[PDB]
């Protein structure tokens, strides 16, 4: 039942997308609001299968008043065979989360869930969901005449990684579309320059990647070399300076890096 | 409700406000030194003398005028209050973002009311009027058009998101060099 | 000499260089240990290189999708061109072939557009990498947390597949202590302020120490500069400021 | 939907692109704001000179 006051001549109330949203019933001239049957996305929360097989399920932006009455009678397009609802069904702003035990404790995010809810595989091992902690609380002992001065230090070598280039691909448009077919190529000729501007765009990308590496690395005019003796005040640099023994003069850390990405 | 969902942000506005409160409390009680190591308490007056010395003004200038800078700072904050609370357009840059996204979505939805050459823009209408051999062509025209519209929408979203990412990287840069420390870059902060 | 370079870059973050020379062995050991830790952090944690790995995957993934798009009918009778070529005469095979071209062209345009956007993102990243190599390797940067967390000391580049890795050597203060501070000191009515550093007290005496490493020095007219007089600074504390000339001009 | 199945992965890569956008926005806020390890609090008394 609705209150959309149809005037006696109107029959089909309409929605922005031109889908009918209300209808006057032909037999009893009464108005009916038509709401699409409750639907949503189903996301699956899993710790990496190489660790465990038990998962949780998030029904997105769906009050799970509907989720049980839908599955226990099998109203689902998912149509599970092995599905189980616990008493641990839990409600978040992101939707209803089934199979993850609500936990009062708060830890750092592991698997984002949204609205400040984060899930993780934790202990009997099980899937838990909590309100992620923002970091350790810490009040600073501030006073109007107190200053805290360090008496020591730490030389910390952080590492930071940036992409620079990406594989210089190139698509042969006419062979991709029309592989070895003169007939299909003739048909393609009617589309004009649709197929050459793609090649031009990809060529632009590739030459740009060469430019990227040039800019990032070729910032030195001359190729310097460290002297034979490593008398740098006690600092050990053998770990990052190139090693003579390996075919491409790449240092140890460069070798690990080249062994990871592959 | 055409499959057009809006997922919630990960950090609720509460958690974000907690973050900014953290950055504020650190900046006040400790200075820039909480961006390097652990926060080191320091009287805020001496912090201000630090940051005066950081711009070529000897710190005695601060201490001998402390009341006067304090009043100018408080008055400036009040002016910011009023400048916001009166001028609506002050937040245009955020507002624009919202509108753009909203606008795009509207366009997307409106694109469901176009024939694209089909006999009708309503799928179930064709489903209820033609047999499959003929309804197939109409339906195909609708898919081709709706797919083209959806691809257009996604591409505009990709570009707008890249722009927003540029803006967020600049915002992160400003919070790093501008809140967590004092920047010598002219007119950057 | 690299030692003097390190003293340079200590002076560049407000720590007087004597700090380096008197601790040289200790910084040397911490640097070597830190490099070893980077070794192990890489050699164990696989996800450490995610940002590069992701790039590769994305490109590879896109290509796969592109190729897979050759197995779709798009409404044609078959996804194989030569099949239609060998089954229909041109007047009818033309329509099927046209549907295949329209679809494959749409797929290719989609692929190229995603590539354009991803390449723009990578170009942004490479411009940032060039900026970091310029202001971060070739020099010492005062921009907070732009190069490393903590005060910057230096940075060393390393290659990596389709990317670069910086080892950011940064100075992070470690073991702090509370002291009673004071913005100024009344000696004779004058108000001596720190020339560099802060005034601190261990509870009984007043020292002037540099900003970032507690090294207390007796307060001297060479440590401080006079300005104004007592009654204007808020929080100024009484003490005596030693002046070097008097013992000579007394003996 | 059956008609759509003939277009192949045209419809899943859109979902993937939008998912990439969304997770990127979470990354944006993370980067901008979560730059502090510990949650500080100002002391009870506001004696900031
Ligand atoms: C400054 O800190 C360093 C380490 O951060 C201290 O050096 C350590 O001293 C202990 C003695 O208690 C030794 O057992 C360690 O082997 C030392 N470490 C290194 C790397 O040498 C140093 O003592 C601290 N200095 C002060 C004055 O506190
Ligand atoms: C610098 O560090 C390297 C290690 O990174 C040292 O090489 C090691 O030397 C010891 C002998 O002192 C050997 O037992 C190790 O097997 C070596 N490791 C490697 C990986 O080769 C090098 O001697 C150090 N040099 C200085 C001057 O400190
Ligand atoms: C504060 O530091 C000063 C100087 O470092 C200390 O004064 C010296 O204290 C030692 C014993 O700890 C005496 O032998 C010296 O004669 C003192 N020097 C002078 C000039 O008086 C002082 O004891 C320290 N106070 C505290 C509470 O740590
Ligand atoms: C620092 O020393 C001066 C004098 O050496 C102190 O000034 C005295 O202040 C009291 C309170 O107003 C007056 O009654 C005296 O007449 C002042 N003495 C002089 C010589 O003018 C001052 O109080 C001291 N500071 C602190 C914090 O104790
Ligand atoms: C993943 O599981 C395999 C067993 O198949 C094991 O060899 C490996 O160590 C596991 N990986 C991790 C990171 O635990
Ligand atoms: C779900 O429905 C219940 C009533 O069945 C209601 O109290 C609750 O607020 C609803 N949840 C949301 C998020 O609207
Ligand atoms: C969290 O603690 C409260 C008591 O403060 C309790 O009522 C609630 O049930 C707890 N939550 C869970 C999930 O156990
Ligand atoms: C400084 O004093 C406060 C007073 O409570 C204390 O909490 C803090 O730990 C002290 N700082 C150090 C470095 O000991
Ligand atoms: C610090 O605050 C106390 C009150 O707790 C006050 O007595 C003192 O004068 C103040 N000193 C400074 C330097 O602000």
């Amino acid at each position: 039942e609705s209150n959309k006051k149809f005037l006696p001549f109107q029959q089909f109330g309409r929605d922005i997308a031109d889908t009918t949203d209300a209808v006057r019933d032909p037999q009893t001239l009464e108005i009916l609001d038509i709401t699409p049957c409750s639907f949503g996305g189903v996301s699956v929360i899993t710790p990496g299968t190489n660790t465990s097989n038990q998962v949780a399920v998030l029904y997105q932006d769906v009050n799970c008043t509907e989720v049980p009455v839908a599955i226990h009678a099998d109203q689902l397009t998912p149509t599970w065979r092995v599905y189980s609802t616990g008493s641990n069904v839990f409600q978040t702003r992101a939707g209803c989360l089934i199979g993850a035990e609500h936990v009062n404790n708060s830890y750092e995010c592991d698997i984002p869930i949204g609205a400040g809810i984060c899930a993780s595989y934790q202990t009997s091992q099980s899937i838990i969901a909590y309100t992620m902690s923002l970091g350790a609380e810490n009040s600073v002992a501030y006073s109007n005449n107190s200053i805290a001065i360090p008496t020591n230090f730490t030389i910390s070598v952080t590492t930071e990684i940036l992409p620079v280039s990406m594989t210089k691909t190139s698509v042969d448009c006419t062979m991709y579309i029309c592989g070895d077919s003169t007939e299909c190529s003739n048909l393609l000729l009617q589309y004009g320059s649709f197929c050459t501007q793609l090649n031009r765009a990809l060529t632009g990308i590739a030459v740009e990647q060469d430019k990227n590496t040039q800019e990032v690395f070729a910032q030195v005019k001359q190729i310097y070399k460290t002297p034979p003796i490593k008398d740098f005040g006690g600092f050990n640099f053998s770990q990052i300076l190139p090693d003579p023994s390996k075919p491409s003069k790449r240092s140890f850390i460069e070798d690990l890096l080249f062994n990871k990405v592959t | 409700f055409n499959g057009l969902t809006v997922l919630p942000p990960l950090l609720t506005d509460e958690m974000i406000a907690q973050y900014t409160s953290a950055l504020l409390a650190g900046t006040i009680t400790s200075g820039w030194t909480f961006g390097a190591g652990a926060a080191l308490q320091i009287p805020f007056a001496m912090q201000m003398a630090y940051r005066f010395n950081g711009i070529g003004v000897t710190q005695n200038v601060l201490y001998e005028n402390q009341k006067l800078i304090a009043n100018q700072f408080n008055s400036a904050i009040g002016k910011i209050q009023d400048s916001l609370s009166s001028t609506a357009s002050a937040l245009g840059k955020l507002q624009d973002v919202v509108n753009q996204n909203a606008q795009a979505l509207n366009t997307l939805v409106k694109q469901l009311s176009s024939n694209f050459g089909a006999i009708s823009s309503v799928l179930n209408d064709i489903l209820s009027r033609l047999d499959p051999p003929e309804a197939e062509v109409q339906i195909d025209r609708l898919i081709t058009g709706r797919l083209q519209s959806l691809q257009t929408y996604v591409t505009q979203q990709l570009i707008r998101a890249a722009e927003i990412r540029a803006s967020a990287n600049l915002a992160a840069t400003k919070m790093s060099e501008c809140v967590l420390g004092q920047s010598k870059r002219v007119d950057f902060c | 000499p690299f030692a003097m370079q390190m003293a340079y870059r200590f002076n560049g973050i407000g720590v007087t260089q004597n700090v380096l020379y008197e601790n040289q062995k200790l910084i040397a050991n911490q640097f070597n240990s830190a490099i070893g830790k980077i070794q192990d952090s890489l050699s164990s944690t696989a996800s450490a290189l995610g940002k590069l790995q992701d790039v590769v995957n994305q490109n590879a993934q896109a290509l796969n999708t592109l190729v897979k798009q050759l197995s779709s009918n798009f409404g044609a009778i078959s996804s194989v061109l030569n099949d239609i070529l060998s089954r229909l005469d041109p007047p009818e095979a033309e329509v099927q072939i046209d549907r295949l071209i329209t679809g494959r062209l749409q797929s290719l345009q989609t692929y190229v557009t995603q590539q354009l956007i991803r390449a723009a993102e990578i170009r942004a990243s490479a411009n940032l990498a060039a900026t970091k190599m310029s202001e971060c390797v070739l020099g010492q940067s005062k921009r907070v947390d732009f190069c490393g967390k903590g005060y910057h000391l230096m940075s060393f580049p390393q290659s990596a597949p389709h990317g670069v890795v910086f080892l950011h050597v940064t100075y992070v203060p470690a073991q702090e202590k509370n002291f009673t501070t004071a913005p100024a000191i009344c000696h004779d009515g004058k108000a001596h302020f720190p020339r560099e550093g802060v005034f601190v007290s261990n509870g009984t005496h007043w020292f002037v120490t540099q900003r970032n490493f507690y090294e207390p020095q007796i307060i001297t007219t060479d440590n401080t500069f006079v300005s104004g007089n007592c009654d204007v600074v808020i929080g100024i504390v009484n003490n005596t400021v030693y002046d070097p000339l008097q013992p000579e001009l007394d003996s």
